[PDB]
C-alpha cells in the first residue's frame, strides 16, 4: 500500500526539508572513513511517503505513549540511514532494522545529523561503501536517507563520549 | 531487539566530549517510527 509523492524543488515543505539535511552536516571523528568527505550534498528528489496502515500503525502506538507520558509524545523528526530503505519505506520497521551491536543495545537508531546517518547508508562503517564503485565517498553513485516521524516519549539520558 | 530500560520508551545518546555533535536516539518497537520523507541525494567533493 505505499505510494512515493515527489514533492517540487518550489515547495516550502521540499525546502524545510533540504534545509535540516544541508544544516545537520558536520565533521565527524573518522575524518570522512565512514560516510565520505563532504560539507553539504546535491538534493536529487525528494519523496512523501504515503501507507495508510503504517501511519496508523505509528498513530496507535504514538497515543499509547502519550497516554503514559502526561499527554506528551515527545514526537521528533529525525534522521535514518539503511541498507534496508526499500524493505522500510514498504513494510515498516522492525527488528530486521535494528543495530544489534550499537552503542546503547539492539535498537533502531536515528539521528539529528543528516551526516551520522549517512555513515550508515551502505552498512556499519559505511560497509564497503557503494555497490558499483566499493567507496565508501563515492561521488557519483546516489544515496538515499529517511527522515522520520519518532515517538521518543519518557526518554532514558545517556551521556557518552 | 532489547527493551528499552524500565520506565521509559526509547534512550538518547547525548554527546559528551565532540561540543559540535547532536544527538543520537534508540527506539526498540518498531511502530515508534514513522518514515516520512525518502530523500535521494549525492555527497559533494568539498572544493
Ligand atoms: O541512522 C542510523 C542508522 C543505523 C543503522 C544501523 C544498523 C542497520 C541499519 C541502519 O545506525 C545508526 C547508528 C547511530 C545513529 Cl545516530 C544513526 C544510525
Ligand atoms: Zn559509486
Amino acid at each position: 500500500g505505499t505510494i512515493l509523492i515527489d514533492l517540487s524543488p518550489d515547495d516550502k515543505e521540499f525546502q524545510s526539508v533540504e534545509e535540516e539535511m544541508q544544516s545537520t552536516v558536520r565533521e565527524h571523528r573518522d575524518g570522512g572513513h565512514a560516510g565520505g568527505i563532504f560539507n553539504r550534498y546535491n538534493i536529487l528528489k525528494i519523496q512523501k511517503v504515503c501507507n495508510k496502515k503504517l501511519w496508523e500503525r505509528y498513530t496507535h502506538r504514538r497515543k499509547e505513549v502519550s497516554e503514559e507520558n502526561h499527554n506528551h509524545a515527545n514526537e521528533r523528526m529525525l534522521f535514518h540511514g539503511s541498507p534496508f530503505v526499500n524493505a522500510i519505506i514498504h513494510k515498516g520497521f522492525d527488528e530486521r532494522h535494528a543495530y544489534i551491536g550499537g552503542m546503547f543495545g539492539a535498537g533502531i537508531y536515528f539521528a539529528e545529523n543528516s551526516s551520522k546517518s549517512n555513515q550508515y547508508v551502505y552498512g556499519i562503517g559505511g560497509g564497503t561503501g557503494c555497490p558499483v564503485h566499493k567507496d565508501r565517498s563515492c561521488y557519483i553513485c546516489h544515496r538515499q536517507l529517511l527522515f522520520c516521524r519518532v515517538t521518543l516519549g519518557k526518554s532514558f539520558l545517556q551521556f557518552s563520549a | 531487539m532489547a527493551h528499552s530500560p524500565p520506565g521509559h520508551h526509547s534512550v538518547t545518546g547525548r554527546p559528551s566530549v565532540n561540543g559540535l555533535a547532536l544527538a543520537e536516539y534508540v527506539i526498540y518497537r518498531g511502530e515508534q517510527a514513522y518514515p516520512e520523507y525518502l530523500i535521494t541525494y549525492q555527497i559533494m567533493r568539498p572544493e
